């Protein structure tokens, strides 16, 4: 049994079919159509306003399309959050992913969104990261110190933070 | 049939915090029973129904189009945005935004809708002009959920909210088309299953909207009734408790169980 989890999120890979996603996530946790179009949206445990969740996008609406998009909130926990507002201030538009991670801490971030519009090429890859300070992350409630870092082709395009100290 | 009100008491004993509650007849507007009907409690996501009532009012008056498409960016995305994060590339129409705000409690959709009407000040102005001089929205998502003790920002009173919701759903404030759309959005709520819906007997109608915040805040507004027809409005809020999420859900569900058994 089991709800959608961080582990299941990790196991699902770009290139996978719709049936693979369902097999790994657990079909009873997932839905498609409606608000989600041809994507597959799978629910984790109840959390704050909604639930922890993942959303998997596909190359087309075809039954045989492949995963080109992975998104989640509150499934993945940062492994060592060391972000602070000061470090957030040092982050600048135009930095590479490598330089951003060196500034905010190599374990402060989780992947909120990762999309390949030209799958399987990485051309135009958009990456969105959620980053946290010491006790900022919450998988069942409301963040208490977080930032949103957005990249395109591995280069920082934007940053935003809430409640960081 | 008086025993919902004792359960409320219990709920304060188990939760160890304030609980506000009112039950109002949908058709007459008469109050049937209440407990702390006039203390302030954080609205949390409960405000999103009021937001969309403001948007439908603008639609009714030719100020807005439900089919209008809104384009936004990554910079707009906030905590708890399952639908808006999915449509980042294509955008979303006003109608899709209210759907996501009300059925899915999408925080980014609520912010986008707030900006269409002029922000929190203008929602409060809308509420003021329809006779609600208590309810007030001051902040955007996600700050509005903080529930700071004694902070009156982003609060309402059970009695004020019940009356406002009745006016939106039964008055001539909105057209019959807009009332059907607003009620149907609430009826399709996908995120309040552990609350009143969990005590609802087969055949009963319910249209609702729940909320959750910091400091143990949790609440719900609803129009419900037997025979698949709504006949009463129910508003319940609580804030300040230390109990778990599931403990807070249980108490609200049990109050609902009691008002249903004593209908």
């Amino acid at each position: 049994a089991g709800v959608m989890t961080g582990a299941k999120f990790t196991q699902i890979q770009f290139g996978m079919t719709r049936q693979q996603v369902l097999d790994i996530a657990g079909a009873e946790n997932c839905e498609t159509g409606g608000s989600f179009g041809d994507s597959i949206h799978c629910r984790g445990h109840a959390a704050g306003d909604y639930y922890a969740y993942a959303t998997f996008g596909f190359t087309s609406a075809a039954a045989d399309a492949k995963v080109d998009s992975k998104s989640q909130e509150k499934l993945l926990a940062p492994s060592a959050p060391t972000l602070t507002l000061a470090k957030f201030n040092q982050v600048t538009v135009g930095m590479t992913r490598a330089q951003v991670l060196a500034t905010v801490g190599q374990g402060s971030c989780t992947t909120w969104s990762e999309y390949y519009p030209a799958y399987p090429s990485t051309a135009g890859v958009t990456l969105s990261l959620s980053c946290f300070d010491v006790d900022g992350y919450s998988s069942t409630g409301f963040y208490r110190g977080s930032a949103h870092l957005a990249f395109t082709d591995g280069v920082l395009q934007g940053k935003r933070q809430w409640d960081l100290v | 049939h008086p025993e919902t009100l004792v359960k409320v008491k219990d709920a304060e004993d188990q939760l160890g915090a304030r609980v506000g509650y009112i039950e109002l007849d949908l058709n007459s507007g008469k109050i049937l029973e209440s407990f702390r009907p006039e203390e302030r409690f954080p609205m949390m996501s409960t405000f999103k129904v009021l937001l969309c009532g403001a948007v439908l009012s603008r639609i009714d008056a030719g100020q807005e189009q439900l089919g209008r498409r809104i384009h936004y960016s990554q910079n707009d995305l906030v905590e708890y945005s399952p639908v808006t994060e999915k449509h980042l590339t294509d955008g979303m129409t006003v109608r899709e935004l209210c759907s996501a705000a009300i059925t899915m409690s999408d925080n980014t959709a609520a912010n986008l809708l707030l900006t269409t009407i002029g922000g929190p000040k203008e929602l409060t102005a809308f509420l003021h002009n329809m006779g609600d001089h208590v309810t007030r929205l001051d902040r955007w998502e996600p700050e509005l959920n903080e529930a700071i003790p004694n902070d009156e920002r982003d609060t309402t009173m059970p009695v004020a909210m019940a009356t406002t919701l009745r006016k939106l759903l039964t008055g001539e404030l909105l057209t019959l088309a807009s009332r059907q759309q607003l009620i149907d959005w609430m009826e399709a709520d996908k995120v309040a299953g552990p609350l009143l819906r969990s005590a609802l007997p087969a055949g009963w109608f319910i249209a609702d909207k729940s909320g959750a915040g910091e400091r143990g805040s949790r609440g719900i507004i609803a129009a419900l009734g037997p025979d698949g027809k709504p006949s009463r409005i129910v508003v319940i809020y609580t804030t300040g408790s230390q109990a778990t999420m599931d403990e807070r859900n249980r108490q609200i569900a049990e109050i609902g169980a009691s008002l249903i058994k004593h209908w």
